[PDB]
């Protein structure tokens, strides 16, 4: 169960990390013109 | 495979309140019963006989009276589980 | 017109985006209908008010915001002097009168730009200094106003407390709490059942605590926004417009408004229910103990009393153990009140101080809160929908809770609007598709 | 269908005696019970404890008998149980117990004529609803 | 309202309501010029 | 740089599918919502969902069919509590007391909001105007209302919908006989949006398919009588326009495809947010119009209109839901 | 001294109170006074069900079980009188507390046994001649078990005893002699036996400890179907007053 | 000093009322600046001097 | 009924002088 618990926490922890950051990596500039 | 409610509802059970199985809020149908006497008539039971009820500790001169002029509307049947079992005798459920 | 600058009469004040004297007196002028609102609808309470009448039976929110302040009320909640009230009423209403004389004189008649006329009032959106600066003074003025509410509660007649010892009563806050792992723990709780996030915040002394810690929060912040302009990391990541400030509001606003909501439908705290009655929690416990005191009374012994279901009639445990009120209250244990506690033992509600320690004022509570629920039609006849006319009454919770969601569900439509269309003006295709430099018509096919 | 001087008859004490309420009368008896009692006594019936309701046959077997003016006025200046053993003002609203139920406070004695003719009234005119519950609803 | 004030109190039902004629009245102002 | 590799396939417009940032949170928790409730829908064990130990059964393996299956809500003795697997002492524990639920709606509402991110997301990286977002808004705002909002206001994920068909079903009359939303003008809006949208929709692709210019043989369909990316349209907007403003009167019909398309957009996400809203207050006990005993004649009789036959009704369902869950008379939770 | 807000959402809230290993003394009983057991504490670790085997004559088994309906179990706030019989003897006489609980494990293979775990009216009796409560003092009785539902319970075609249908409606014209199981609902009442088994006392406070094994049957369904015999083991905690 | 209080306050309505309507249609008009102008400044004036007014004398009613 | 013309008014009187609307 906690080992599980760890587990989920880590993936979550994984992918809002990626969302926060791929974010704040130059969105705005992100566009076709 | 009968229903022990459906049968008891053929003996005088269905007329009277029974002092052993009725819930007390049928003590509100005659005077001077409800709630004090209703409650001490409820935590005595069960009763060998009606008369029985005018034994019950502590009842003034006045108090075993009323229960005299009420022994009429009384009756006594076997004590049943299905009635007086999840204290329904001091609330089965039905309100209005 | 609408030739002039792009848009239309129903999208008017977009006109005004670049407009900072016209601008700033739709603002002003803005608001002086809320403080007038403010002033105007005390007054109309307090001309309905009746002192007899508890205040949830009479369709007041103001009022009880003022006496939670700990102006107008006496122990227990009950009012004992008016006057506070009307000035209240009277000094936002002549207010109001200021700040719109300020709000038309900018719209029509002062100067259209500031920038021309000062170079401090000035702005220009996209200078990133200046909105610092800016926001940098508001964050002040709002700690200013945080810790005028720390004054109240500790120099100036203090707050009114349901939780004070013999009784709510007013009282003065001596030892606001400033250990940062009881504030900023309220922070990092969960929302969801047993915890509450912040909403969960039952005493005074953590909520004085709090704003002294918000209070210089933001004064600490505003001076930092006045000193620096924004890093480079901040500068890629944001869009710099007026629409695009307006949409980070929105959003923000919108997330404050569920808050409220939550706060008022759960917390009995900052919102005393002796002046918006009972929460949906409460009147339910206080239903289930109610006919505990009367069934009791007539000789039930509510610990051993099984109900139809099998679980307790009166009383079962919680997915933790907790000796909670039974019935469908069940879902409800999680609620905490003054008229309850008492009751409440290490392992929950008590059985012997259930048997022997009731009191009289805690029969007729419990009674007045069951009949009090927070439900009733949008016509306001109380209690379930199959309940016959007779009782004019909602809950100043219910129409507290439910105006405040759709207030910020429109809000949070608000920032999904105006955010896109920032980010499209800024990229430059909020109008539509460059024929002759059609997007899509230059990538590849997906397949 | 009128509301005739004959529906708004009622019995003032134990011993036969009447008393004839005006439509006015019994309009005041109405709008005083919303405000006082509807509360936990709406329809007749009693939220607070259903086991004993406002209907003219429970009224008359209470005691002190209670389905005339008199005893309903007396009830509402101090109230006991169903077989008057206990006084019950400490958690029932009355005039004695105006402290701590106060919209109980500005009720003149003409005050509480009205209200119990509208508790009598209002079993005549609508009859088994009265006190009946959401069955007749 | 304290009676001093009693002479104010039909002005006090329609105070409230002001804010949302402010709301009409840009309808009657733009309908005035034409939209 | 490697991130910068990564940041470009993520925000990429030649996928397929696109992915961007608010993808990065919606694939894992759409795919865990869904494989959770498939694997529910077919295999779930009976779950107690009013707490009463009376488990009711939603699987298809435990005797249903598509029509009475449904993942069932989590336990009315959980409440508003947080409860993931970990909280339990064991799977078979979680089962019982409707874990798959909490799990599968609380990825879904993170995995629908962020399918809206989405929307405005590749949007703006396609050069488009941004509000298609604003109009899906209405449909996730309806979900928020049903699965979070109305167990918020009434204190127990046990009210909300249940994952099925007939648990819908259960959730709108239980609904009305609590609420009596039939009778509140936001429930009432959302009917005029979604039977207005229904019937302007049937309007727009009639009367648009009624001035499809003649391009084809009648050998052959209309529909290829348009190629994906022609310059000129396809049908007759005059014409049309003439046609309908005839069948009312012509200020009545729209000659502006783009104030017509708008007018197609907001009729029914307008509706359909007050529908939303509908739930979401009376969530708080907001309840519809009660007109019960409202026309009473001169002798004091109750004089019945539909309204009252409406709370007849409403009674029967009111005293029949959770028919052993009440202990006390009313209705509070 | 631990709180409600120290407990709450932990556990702590369904165990029983607990005596330090320094509690091996004796509690005197003297047989001119009249004592009480103030407060009775049940908490259970482990619920046994017999296993019901195919035809083999032979020793049915306790096997274990997986309990799902969570930390809802124990029994507490228990009291009663506990006489001085003749012959030296104690006997705890069941009055009134928190004296049921409805349980439900899972055995292997997903069936899913309630109970009623339950003390109501318990009488416990110890051997002859005691002087004081030892550690190796033995409670043994005899309880009732009340039906796992009361009267007004309704099954999910609205069929009950005190209350519902007394047919399956939804089938109008079926023979309804195969249903009478079903159709007709009865009200059980079995025995239960237990033991408890003090092995610490506090002879100073009057606090006793130590744990309890009881036997009963599980829930018939309002008579549909035919209880498991259950055995319910854990620790317990009461107190004696004069 | 309470007939002081009434007409002070009977003067506030009144004068609130003719700023409420005046000064917008004079800051819209043309030139009528050369008469408003000052003409508003010290209806400004008497305005607050008035809830001042009807302020201190509340508490003498 | 005063308070309520008072909006309009302001518009009819800046329509009459040819005002800023
Ligand atoms: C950037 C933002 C992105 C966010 C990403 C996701 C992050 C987590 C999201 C969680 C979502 C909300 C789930 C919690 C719901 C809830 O039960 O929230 C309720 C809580 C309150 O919790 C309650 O708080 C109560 C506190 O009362 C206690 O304390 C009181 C003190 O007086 C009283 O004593 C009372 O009796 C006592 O019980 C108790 O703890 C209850 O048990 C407990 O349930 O409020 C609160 O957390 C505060 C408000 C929370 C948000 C409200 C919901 C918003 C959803 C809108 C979505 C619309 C989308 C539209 C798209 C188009
Ligand atoms: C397009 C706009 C449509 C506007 C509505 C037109 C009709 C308005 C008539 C009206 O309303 O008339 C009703 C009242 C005035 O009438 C009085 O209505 C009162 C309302 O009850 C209130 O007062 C009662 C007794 O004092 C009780 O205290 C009760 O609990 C309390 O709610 C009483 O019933 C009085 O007897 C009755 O005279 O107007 C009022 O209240 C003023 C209400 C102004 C708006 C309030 C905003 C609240 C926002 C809630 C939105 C949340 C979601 C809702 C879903 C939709
Ligand atoms: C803080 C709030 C705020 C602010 C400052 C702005 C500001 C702006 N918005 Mg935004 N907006 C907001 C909130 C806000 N918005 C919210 C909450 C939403 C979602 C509902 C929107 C949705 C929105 C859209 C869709 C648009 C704007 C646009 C605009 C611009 C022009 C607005 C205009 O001319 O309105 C004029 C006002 C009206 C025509 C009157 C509206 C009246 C409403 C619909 C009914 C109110 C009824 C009331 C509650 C009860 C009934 C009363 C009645 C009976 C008398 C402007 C920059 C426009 C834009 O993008 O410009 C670039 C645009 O198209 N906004
Ligand atoms: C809260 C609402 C609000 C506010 C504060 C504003 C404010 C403003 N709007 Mg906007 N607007 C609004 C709602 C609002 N609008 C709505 C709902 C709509 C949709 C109908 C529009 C549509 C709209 C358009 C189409 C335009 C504006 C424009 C403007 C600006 C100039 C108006 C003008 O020229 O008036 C001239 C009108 C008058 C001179 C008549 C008198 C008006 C005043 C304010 C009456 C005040 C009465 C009050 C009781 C007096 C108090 C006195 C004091 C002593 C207490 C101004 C800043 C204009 C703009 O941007 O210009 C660049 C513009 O083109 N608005
Ligand atoms: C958040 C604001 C709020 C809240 C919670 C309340 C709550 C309350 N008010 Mg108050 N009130 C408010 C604002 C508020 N008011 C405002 C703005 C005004 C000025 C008009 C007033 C004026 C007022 C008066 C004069 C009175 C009250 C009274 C009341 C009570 C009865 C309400 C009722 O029956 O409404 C009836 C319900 C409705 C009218 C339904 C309205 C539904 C709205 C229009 C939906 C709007 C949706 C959305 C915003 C539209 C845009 C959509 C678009 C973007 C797509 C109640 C305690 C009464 C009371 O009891 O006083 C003692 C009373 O007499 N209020
Ligand atoms: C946010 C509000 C705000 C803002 C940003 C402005 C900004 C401006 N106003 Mg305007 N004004 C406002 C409100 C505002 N005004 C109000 C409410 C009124 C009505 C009383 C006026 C009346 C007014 C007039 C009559 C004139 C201006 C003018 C000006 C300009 C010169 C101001 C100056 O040099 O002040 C210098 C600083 C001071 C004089 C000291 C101010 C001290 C303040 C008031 C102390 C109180 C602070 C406290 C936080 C307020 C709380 C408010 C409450 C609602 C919470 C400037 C562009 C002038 C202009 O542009 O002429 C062409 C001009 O003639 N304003
Ligand atoms: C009204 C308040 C306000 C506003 C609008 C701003 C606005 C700004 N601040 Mg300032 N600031 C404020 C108050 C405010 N600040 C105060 C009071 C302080 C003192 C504590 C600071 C301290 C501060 C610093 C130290 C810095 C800024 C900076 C900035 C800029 C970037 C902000 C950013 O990236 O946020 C986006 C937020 C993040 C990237 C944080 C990561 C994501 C978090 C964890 C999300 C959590 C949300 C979730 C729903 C939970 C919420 C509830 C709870 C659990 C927390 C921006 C101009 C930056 C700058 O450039 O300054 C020159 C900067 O370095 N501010
Ligand atoms: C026996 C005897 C006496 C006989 C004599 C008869 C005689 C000669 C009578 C003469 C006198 C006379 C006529 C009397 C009539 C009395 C009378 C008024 C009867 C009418 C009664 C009645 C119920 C009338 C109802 C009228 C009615 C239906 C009004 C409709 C209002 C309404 C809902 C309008 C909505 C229209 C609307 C919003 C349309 C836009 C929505 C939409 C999606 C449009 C789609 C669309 C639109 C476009 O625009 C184009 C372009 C395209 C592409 C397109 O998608
Ligand atoms: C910009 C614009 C706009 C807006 C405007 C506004 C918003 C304004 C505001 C205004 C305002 C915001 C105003 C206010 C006013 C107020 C007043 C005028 C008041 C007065 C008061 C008084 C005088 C008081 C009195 C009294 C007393 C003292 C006591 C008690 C009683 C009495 C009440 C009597 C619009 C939209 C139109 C459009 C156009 C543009
Ligand atoms: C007063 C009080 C209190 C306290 C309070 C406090 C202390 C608070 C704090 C608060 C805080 C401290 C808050 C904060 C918040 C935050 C937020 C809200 C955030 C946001 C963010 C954002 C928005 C971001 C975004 C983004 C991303 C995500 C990525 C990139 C891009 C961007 C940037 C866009 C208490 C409870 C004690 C009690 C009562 C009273
Ligand atoms: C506080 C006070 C005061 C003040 C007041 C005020 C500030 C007022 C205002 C008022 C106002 C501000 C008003 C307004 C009004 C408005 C109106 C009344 C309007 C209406 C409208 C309509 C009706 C519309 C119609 C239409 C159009 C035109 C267009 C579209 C179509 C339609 C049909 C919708 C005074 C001084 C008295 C003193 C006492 C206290
Ligand atoms: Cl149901
Ligand atoms: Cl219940």
């Amino acid at each position: 169960m906690e080992t599980l618990k760890i587990t989920v926490y880590i993936v979550v922890t994984f992918f809002v990390l990626l969302f926060v950051f791929g974010f704040l990596s130059g969105d705005p500039a992100r566009n076709p013109k | 495979l009968v229903n022990v409610v459906d049968e008891k509802l053929g003996t005088a059970y269905g007329e009277k309140i029974d002092l052993n199985n009725t819930n007390i809020a049928a003590f509100i149908q005659y005077r001077g019963l409800y709630p004090t006497l209703a409650k001490l008539i409820v935590k005595n039971a069960p009763y060998e006989s009606v008369e029985d009820v005018l034994n019950i500790p502590g009842l003034t001169e006045r108090q075993k009276q009323i229960l005299r002029e009420n022994l009429e509307h009384f009756t006594v049947t076997e004590v049943e589980t299905a009635l007086v079992e999840g204290g329904d005798r001091y609330n089965n459920g039905l309100y209005k | 017109d609408q030739e002039s600058s792009g848009f239309a009469w129903w999208a008017g004040n977009a006109r005004l985006i670049n407009l900072s004297g016209k601008l700033l007196g739709a603002h002003v002028a803005h608001a002086g209908l809320i403080v007038f609102w403010a002033g105007a609808m005390t007054l109309f309470e307090l001309a309905h008010f009746i002192p007899e009448k508890p205040m949830y039976e009479q369709g007041l929110i103001l009022i009880p915001h003022i006496a939670t302040l700990g102006w107008g009320v006496g122990p227990g909640g009950e009012v004992v002097d008016t006057f506070p009230f009307f000035v209240v009423g009277v000094v936002h209403l002549i207010s109001s009168a200021v700040l719109g004389f300020g709000g038309v004189y900018h719209a029509i008649r002062g100067p259209e730009t500031l920038e021309e006329y000062s170079s401090f009032f000035g702005y220009d959106w996209k200078d990133k200094n200046k909105m610092t600066t800016i926001l940098g003074f508001h964050l002040i003025v709002l700690g200013i106003g945080a810790l005028l509410l720390v004054a109240k509660a500790m120099f100036f007649g203090g707050l009114y407390d349901t939780w004070a010892p013999g009784g709510g009563d007013v009282r003065v806050i001596t030892n606001p709490t400033l250990d940062p792992r009881v504030i900023f723990g309220y922070l990092l709780k969960s929302p969801f059942g047993g915890e509450g996030w912040i909403v969960s915040v039952n005493n005074l002394e953590d909520v004085v605590g709090g704003h002294i810690w918000i209070g210089l929060i933001c004064i600490a912040g505003g001076i930092w926004h006045i000193l620096t302009t924004p890093f480079g990391w901040a500068r890629r990541a944001f869009i710099w417009s007026g629409e695009a400030y307006l949409s980070y509001s929105l959003g923000a606003l919108s997330m404050m408004g569920f808050i409220a909501t939550c706060f008022v439908w759960f917390n009995n705290t900052v919102y005393p229910s002796e002046f918006y009655g009972p929460t949906g929690p409460e009147a339910s416990q206080a239903q289930a103990m109610t006919f505990l005191i009367r069934d009791q009374k007539l000789g039930a012994n509510v610990g051993s009393a099984q109900g139809p279901t099998g679980l307790g009639k009166y009383l079962m445990r919680s997915p933790t153990g907790e000796i909670i009120f039974g019935g469908e209250t069940m879902r409800f244990w999680d609620f905490r009140g003054p008229w309850l506690e008492p009751l409440r033992g290490p392992n929950g509600l008590d059985l012997n101080k259930i048997k022997n320690d009731i009191q009289p004022w805690q029969e007729r509570r419990a009674a007045e809160y069951m009949t009090h629920a927070p439900l009733g039609s949008l016509n306001s006849v109380g209690g379930v929908a199959t309940e016959i006319n007779s009782v004019n009454f909602v809950s100043p919770r219910s129409w507290l809770a439910t105006s405040h969601f759709v207030l910020a569900f429109f809000f949070l439509v608000g920032h999904l609007w105006h955010a896109g269309r920032a980010r499209a003006a800024a990229a430059g295709f909020e109008k539509g598709i460059d024929r002759e430099s059609e997007p899509v018509l230059s990538m590849p096919s997906l397949d | 269908a009128e509301l005739t001087p004959e529906v708004l008859t009622v019995p003032l004490n134990s011993e036969g005696k009447t008393i004839t309420l005006t439509e006015k009368q019994y309009l005041e008896g109405k709008r005083l019970f919303q405000y006082a009692c509807a509360s936990c006594h709406v329809g007749g019936i009693t939220k607070t404890n259903p086991s004993l309701d406002l209907r003219t046959e429970t009224l008359a077997l209470a005691t002190p008998p209670r389905d005339n003016i008199e005893g309903l006025v007396d009830y509402m200046k101090n109230p006991t149980t169903y077989d008057g053993e206990q006084e019950i003002a400490e958690v029932h609203p009355s005039l004695r117990s105006a402290d701590i139920f106060p919209k109980m406070r500005n009720l003149t004695e003409k005050d509480l004529v009205a209200i119990a003719g509208h508790i009598l009234v209002e079993p005549k005119i609508l009859g088994d609803k009265w006190g009946g519950g959401k069955v007749y609803y | 309202l304290p009676e001093a004030y009693a002479i104010f109190d039909p002005l006090v039902d329609v105070l409230p309501v002001i804010p949302v004629l402010f709301l009409a009245l840009a309808f009657v102002w733009q309908a005035a010029v034409g939209f | 740089n490697l991130w910068e590799r990564f940041c470009n396939w993520v925000t990429s417009t030649d996928n397929r599918l696109y992915v961007g940032w608010f993808g990065v949170i919606m694939i894992p928790t759409l795919l865990a919502a869904t494989i959770c409730f498939v694997i529910a829908f077919i295999a779930a064990p009976p779950v107690d969902i009013d707490g009463i130990r009376e488990p009711v059964s939603g699987s298809l393996l435990y005797g249903n069919n598509i029509i009475t299956g449904a993942v069932v809500p989590s336990s009315n003795a959980i409440g508003l509590h947080f409860y993931p697997i970990w909280e339990a002492a064991s799977l078979d524990e979680w089962l019982y007391n409707g874990g798959p639920y909490q799990l599968i709606i609380f990825h879904f509402l993170l995995g629908a909001s962020c399918y809206m991110g989405r929307q405005w997301e590749l949007s703006y990286r396609l050069g488009m105007r941004p509000w298609i977002c604003v109009a899906y808004s209405a449909p996730l705002a309806s979900a928020f209302a049903v699965f979070l909002i109305y167990p918020i206001g009434q204190g127990s994920f046990s009210d909300g919908m249940p994952l099925g068909i007939s648990g819908t079903f259960n959730f709108m009359i239980v609904f009305q006989a609590e609420h009596n939303i039939l009778m509140h003008p936001f429930h009432q809006l959302g009917v005029a949006g979604v039977f207005g949208g229904a019937l302007f929709c049937a309007m727009h692709g009639s009367l648009v398919t009624s001035s499809l210019i003649r391009e084809t043989t009648e050998t052959e369909s209309a529909n290829y009588g348009y190629k994906f990316g022609q310059e000129e349209e396809t049908y007759n907007i005059v014409a049309a326009h003439g046609y309908f403003g005839r069948l009312i009167f012509q200020y009545a019909s729209f000659n502006n495809s783009r104030s017509l398309h708008f007018f197609l957009a907001a009729w029914p996400v307008v509706g359909v947010w007050f529908t939303a809203l509908g739930i979401s207050t009376m969530a708080f006990n907001l309840n519809g119009f009660n007109f019960n005993h409202s026309v009473i004649d001169a002798k004091g009789n109750v004089i019945n209109t539909w309204a009252d036959i409406i709370n007849r009704a409403n009674l029967g369902m009111e005293v029949m839901h959770e028919r052993n869950a009440h202990n006390f008379p009313l209705d509070l939770a | 001294t631990l709180t409600y807000d120290d407990i709450v959402g932990t556990g702590l809230a369904n165990k029983c109170p607990t005596l330090d290993d320094t509690a091996r003394g004796a509690y005197p009983i003297d047989s001119s006074q009249t004592y009480r057991i103030a407060r009775l504490c049940l908490q259970p670790t482990t619920f046994l069900v017999k296993e019901e085997p195919k035809n083999k004559r032979q020793e049915a088994e306790f096997v274990p079980t997986k309990l799902v309906t969570r930390e809802t179990t124990s029994l507490d706030q228990i009291q009663g009188e506990l006489k001085v019989n003749s012959d030296g003897s104690l006997t705890f006489v069941e009055e009134d507390g928190i004296d049921f609980q409805p349980v439900t494990v899972q055995m292997a293979g997903g069936e899913r046994i309630p109970l009623l775990f339950t003390v109501k009216n318990l009488v416990a009796s110890t051997q002859p001649n005691v002087t004081s409560i030892t550690t190796s003092t033995d409670f043994k009785g005899e309880f009732n078990v009340p039906s796992y539902r009361t009267a007004n319970f309704l099954d999910p075609k609205g069929r009950g005893l005190a209350s519902g249908y007394d047919s399956a409606i939804a089938l109008p014209q079926a023979k309804e002699e195969e249903l009478a199981r079903a159709n007709v609902k009865r009200f059980s009442l079995t025995k239960g036996q237990i033991s408890l088994n003090v092995a610490k006392v506090d002879g100073r406070t009057g606090e006793i400890a130590g744990t309890f094994e009881s036997e009963q049957l599980s829930d018939d369904d309002m008579g549909a179907h035919e209880p498991h015999e259950v055995k319910i083991q854990g620790v317990f905690y009461a107190s004696i007053e004069p | 000093m309470t007939i002081l209080f009434q007409l002070a306050l009977a003067a506030l309505v009144i004068l609130s009322f003719v700023m409420v309507i005046g000064v917008p249609v004079a800051y819209a008009s043309p030139q009528d600046w050369d008469r408003s102008k000052q003409l508003i400044f010290l209806g400004s004036g008497l305005w607050i001097a008035l809830v001042l007014v009807v302020g201190v004398l509340n508490f003498f009613v | 009924a005063m308070i309520g013309i008072a909006g309009p008014m302001i518009i009819f009187l800046l329509a009459v002088r040819r005002g800023n609307l």
